C-alpha cells in the first residue's frame, strides 16, 4: 500500500 | 473507525477579560492534522492554528492549542477574551489513509464574548431621520451585558438583536439595539417591552 | 528468509509535446504487483500478481487516488528543480522515487528506506536512521532545508515503520503460494574450446526464484573471485531467473574446477564439476 | 546530465532445441535517459509481434526492460536484438548466440 | 502568494441557467475541494481533486460537475441551476503533505430563484443622534437601516468626511426578515456610528452610510414595470449641527 503524504522538494 | 469530530460545549458565553477554552474530539486518532477555524455570520473562515501529527501545539498571539492524537482531543485556548473573539469555532482533522485527504470537520462551537460595561446607563432614544420624514426609529442604549433583547412579538414592529460597538480612541463600549415601525401608532416608550 | 516491499516512480518531462510521463510500480520481493502509467487509457492503478487481486474496490480506488496524488507532486518538483538548477525549459529530465522496507525471517522490521534522485544521480535520501538526510549536491541543500522544516522524515518513518511493514506481511499471507515459494535453480555446465590451450567452463542457474544466488568458482579449494566472468542475473519473463559464471582454464586440466551454486531453494548448496 | 549507454543481453526462456518453439529474450539494463527503441531481428528483418515488460529502475537508477517474442530456433535463422538510445550513434546489433 | 481566490463572491440566477464558479491557487497546492455551507448548516464537499486529470465526488456531487486540467484551477459548473442549490460556496486547497494546511477561498453566495421579479434592490436612510442622547452622555449614535431588499447580498459601510471609518461602529451581524411569514420575504439591516457629541455638533462634519447591493447584471430579462434591481451602491448621508 502507497505512502499517503507526500512532500514536494 | 468512520471519523467523527464533536464540540462540546455547542455554545460558550463568557465576559471579556476571562482566559477560556473550547475542546475538539475525535473518534479516529489516525489523522495527519487537526486544524482550528473562526467563522463570524455571513462571513468566510479564517484559519487560526494548524497542529501536524509531530507537533503536540501551537501559538498564535492570545490563541494556543494542544493535541492528545492518542486519546483523540484538542483543545483551543483563548486568553484575555475579548468581544471581538465572538464567532463559531470549527476543528477539523485530516486522515492517513484512504488517499481521499478529505478533512473531517465538527459541528463547531459558537462563542460569546460579552463586553465589560464599567458605568451602565441604559436609556431610549427616539432619532429622526435627516431626509424628513416623518420616519423615526428607537434606540436603546448604554445597557449592561446582562440585559436581554427579545422582540415582544407584534407584526410591523421590527426589533434588531443586541450589538457592541468601540469608541476606540476614547476606551469606550456601548451595547445597542433598534426598533422600528410602519405604525403612526408607534412609541419608543414601549418598543423594547 | 527476509522480504521487502518497495515502491518505483519514474516522472520524465516532455516539454512541449506532453503532460510528464509518470510510471509507478510496486514489489514484494521480486514480484511485481501494482503498475501505473499515466499514459495508458484505464488511469487505475492496476494488479500484476495474482494475489493483490483479492483486495476489493475500496483498495483499487485508495491505490489509484494516491498515485495520481504522487503524479501531481513530480510534475511540480519537475518544474521546482528546473528551477534550481538554471535549465531550459526545452530540454527533458528524470525524476526518480524509490521508498520501502525490509523485514527480516520472523518478518519484524529491518529497515526502511526513501531515496530520490534527478537526471539518474542522487539528489536527496533518507539515512538507515529514518531521522535525517544526505544532499548530494547544493540544490539539495535547498530540498533538505524544506524536508527538516516540514519533518518529512518523521512523516516517512511512521509509514516505513508502520503501514508499509503492515501491508507487506498481509501480502506475504494472501500471496504465500507464490511469494513464499522457492524455485531452486537447474544447473548444467558448458565446455567452449577457446583458442589453443584454453577452454571457457560455464556454470548455469536456470528457473530459480527468489533471484539472489550466489555462484562461485574454485580451483583446487581456493575461490576465483578475481578471475570469474559473472552475467547480471537475468529475467527468464515466466517468474523466474537467469545467471551464469564462467572461467578460463587451461585445456586438459578443466576437472581442477568446480562451480559452487548456493540458492534458499536448494537443501544444501551444490557443486559442479566438468564430465 | 550523464547518461548511461544500455548493457544488452539476447537469449531464450527455455533452453533452446531445434525446432521447438520458444520465447526469443532481449534484456536491456544499465542504461539512462528511459526512451529506448528496441527490435528483434530474425535475419535481419524486425519481427512485428513483441511485447515488454513495465520499467523499472535499479539500486543505481538505471532503468531495465524485458523484450519478448516467440521463436522457434533453427541451425541457420540468425535472431538478434536491435537498439537505438541517445548515448548510441549508430543501431547497436547484438546476435543471439544460444550458448550465452 | 494571492492564496485561493473566488470569483464571483456574489451572484443570482434564475432557475436552469448555467454557472461557473472559479477557483485558483498560486501556491502549487495538489489537493482542491468545493463546499457549499447553507446559512447555519455545516461545510459539505461536493467535489475535490488530487490532480490535474482527476475529480472525485464529495457528499453531494449531484447538480454539480468539476473539472482540473490545471494544477492552479479548479471550476465548479452548475449545468441547470435549481433554487436548492442557492447556498454559500467554499473552495479549499491544500498540499497532499507538508503539513496539509488546508486554505479557504472568500466564498461565494448564490441565490436561485424561480423569478427575478422577488429581486429588490435596498433603500437607504439615516437617522440623526437624539438631542437627549447628547445632553445625557455627551455622545451622539447615528442609525442606518437598510430596507426591502433580495437576496440578502450587501455590504454596509459608514464614511466620514469622504473616508471610510470602523471606529464607533456596529452592525447587525445578519439582516432581518421584514415578512417573517414569507419564504421570499425581503429584509432589513441596521448599523450605528457613535461619535462625540462635539463631533456631531460641528456643521462641517459629514455623514454617509453606503450600501453595496448585488443583484442582477445589465444582461438579465427584466419584464416588471419598477427599475431593474441590478448591482449598485444606495446610500443616505447626514452633515453635523449645532441645532
Ligand atoms: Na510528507
Amino acid at each position: 500500500s502507497l505512502l499517503m503524504w507526500i512532500t514536494q522538494c | 473507525m468512520k471519523q467523527e469530530v464533536t464540540q462540546i460545549p455547542a455554545a460558550l458565553s463568557v465576559p471579556e477579560g476571562e482566559n477560556l477554552v473550547l475542546n475538539c474530539s475525535f473518534t479516529d486518532s489516525a489523522i495527519y492534522n487537526l486544524q482550528w477555524f473562526r467563522q463570524d455570520p455571513g462571513k468566510g473562515l479564517t484559519s487560526l492554528l494548524l497542529i501536524p501529527f509531530w507537533q503536540r501545539e501551537q501559538t498564535s498571539g492570545r490563541l494556543n492549542a494542544s493535541l492528545d492524537k492518542s486519546s483523540g482531543r484538542s483543545t483551543l485556548y483563548i486568553a484575555a477574551s475579548q468581544p471581538g473573539d465572538s464567532a463559531t469555532y470549527l476543528c477539523a482533522v485530516r486522515p492517513t489513509s484512504g488517499g481521499s485527504y478529505i478533512p473531517t470537520f465538527g459541528r463547531g462551537t459558537s462563542l460569546i464574548v460579552h463586553p465589560y460595561i464599567q458605568n451602565p446607563d441604559p436609556a431610549v432614544y427616539q432619532l429622526r431621520d435627516s431626509k424628513s420624514s416623518d420616519k423615526s426609529v428607537c434606540l436603546f442604549t448604554d445597557f449592561d451585558s446582562q440585559t436581554n433583547v427579545s422582540q415582544s412579538k407584534d407584526s410591523d414592529v421590527y426589533i434588531t438583536d443586541k450589538c457592541v460597538l468601540d469608541m476606540r480612541s476614547m476606551d469606550f463600549k456601548s451595547n445597542s439595539a433598534v426598533a422600528w415601525s410602519n405604525k403612526s401608532d408607534f412609541a419608543c416608550a414601549n418598543a423594547f417591552n | 528468509g527476509s522480504h521487502s516491499m518497495r515502491y518505483f516512480f519514474t516522472s520524465v518531462s516532455r516539454p512541449g509535446r506532453g503532460e510528464p510521463r509518470f510510471i509507478a510500480v510496486g514489489y514484494v520481493d521480486d514480484t511485481q504487483f501494482v503498475r501505473f502509467d499515466s499514459d495508458a487509457a484505464s488511469q487505475r492503478m492496476e494488479p500484476r500478481a495474482p494475489w493483490i487481486e483479492q483486495e476489493g474496490p475500496e483498495y483499487w480506488d485508495g491505490e489509484t487516488r494516491k498515485v495520481k496524488a504522487h503524479s501531481q507532486t513530480h510534475r511540480v518538483d519537475l518544474g521546482t528543480l528546473r528551477g534550481y538548477y538554471n535549465q531550459s525549459e526545452a530540454g527533458s529530465h528524470t525524476v526518480q522515487r524509490m521508498y520501502g522496507c525490509d523485514v527480516g525471517s520472523d518478518w519484524r522490521f529491518l529497515r526502511g528506506y526513501h531515496q530520490y534522485a534527478y537526471d539518474g544521480k542522487d539528489y536527496i535520501a533518507l539515512k538507515e536512521d529514518l531521522r535525517s538526510w544526505t544532499a548530494a549536491d547544493m540544490a539539495a541543500q535547498t530540498t533538505k532545508h524544506k524536508w527538516e522544516a516540514a519533518h518529512v522524515a518523521e512523516q516517512l518513518r511512521a509509514y516505513l515503520e508502520g503501514t508499509c511493514v503492515e501491508w507487506l506481511r498481509r501480502y506475504l499471507e494472501n500471496g504465500k503460494e507464490t511469494l513464499q515459494r522457492t524455485d531452486a535453480p537447474k544447473t548444467h555446465m558448458t565446455h567452449h574450446a577457446v583458442s589453443d590451450h584454453e577452454a571457457t567452463l560455464r556454470c548455469w542457474a536456470l528457473s530459480f526464484y527468489p533471484a539472489e544466488i550466489t555462484l562461485t568458482w574454485q580451483r583446487d579449494g581456493e575461490d576465483q573471485t578475481q578471475d570469474t566472468e559473472l552475467v547480471e542475473t537475468r529475467p527468464a519473463g515466466d517468474g523466474t531467473f537467469q545467471k551464469w559464471a564462467a572461467v578460463v582454464v587451461p585445456s586438459g586440466q578443466e576437472q581442477r574446477y568446480t562451480c559452487h551454486v548456493q540458492h534458499e531453494g536448494l537443501p544444501k548448496p551444490l557443486t559442479l564439476r566438468w564430465e | 546530465m550523464i547518461q548511461r549507454t544500455p548493457k544488452i543481453q539476447v537469449y531464450s526462456r527455455h533452453p533452446a532445441e531445434n525446432g521447438k518453439s520458444n520465447f526469443l529474450n532481449c534484456y536491456v539494463s544499465g542504461f539512462h535517459p528511459s526512451d529506448i527503441e528496441v527490435d528483434l531481428l530474425k535475419n535481419g528483418e524486425r519481427i512485428e509481434k513483441v511485447e515488454h515488460s513495465d520499467l523499472s529502475f535499479s539500486k543505481d537508477w538505471s532503468f531495465y526492460l524485458l523484450y519478448y517474442t516467440e521463436f522457434t530456433p533453427t541451425e541457420k535463422d540468425e535472431y538478434a536484438c536491435r537498439v537505438n538510445h541517445v548515448t548510441l550513434s549508430q543501431p547497436c546489433i547484438v546476435k543471439w548466440d544460444r550458448d550465452m | 502568494n494571492a492564496g485561493v481566490t473566488q470569483t464571483p463572491k456574489f451572484q443570482v440566477l434564475k432557475t436552469g441557467q448555467s454557472m461557473t464558479l472559479q477557483c485558483a491557487q498560486d501556491m502549487n497546492h495538489e489537493y482542491m475541494s468545493w463546499y457549499r455551507q447553507d446559512p447555519g448548516m455545516g461545510l459539505r464537499l461536493i467535489h475535490y481533486s488530487v490532480s490535474v486529470g482527476m475529480t472525485d465526488q464529495g457528499e453531494v456531487p449531484n447538480g454539480y460537475n468539476v473539472s482540473r486540467s490545471t494544477t492552479e484551477d479548479f471550476p465548479l459548473r452548475l449545468l441547470s441551476a435549481a433554487p436548492s442549490q442557492t447556498s454559500v460556496y467554499f473552495c479549499a486547497s491544500s498540499y497532499v503533505g507538508n503539513t496539509g494546511e488546508l486554505f479557504f477561498g472568500e466564498g461565494s453566495r448564490l441565490t436561485v430563484l424561480e423569478d427575478l421579479k422577488n429581486v429588490f434592490p435596498p433603500e437607504v436612510a439615516v437617522f440623526e443622534p437624539s438631542e437627549a442622547e447628547i445632553s445625557h452622555t455627551q455622545k451622539a449614535t447615528l442609525v442606518c437601516l437598510a430596507t426591502g431588499f433580495y437576496p440578502d447580498h450587501v455590504e454596509l459601510s459608514w464614511w466620514v468626511n469622504g473616508k471610510e471609518v470602523h471606529s464607533g461602529v456596529c452592525t447587525d451581524p445578519q439582516p432581518l426578515k421584514e415578512q417573517p411569514a414569507l419564504n421570499d420575504s425581503r429584509y432589513a439591516l441596521s448599523s450605528r456610528l457613535r461619535v462625540s457629541a462635539t463631533f456631531w455638533q460641528d456643521p462641517r462634519n459629514h455623514f454617509r452610510c453606503q450600501v453595496q447591493f448585488y443583484g442582477l447584471s445589465e444582461n438579465d430579462e427584466w419584464t416588471q414595470d419598477r427599475a431593474k434591481p441590478v448591482t449598485q451602491i444606495v446610500s443616505a448621508e447626514a452633515w453635523g449641527r449645532a441645532d
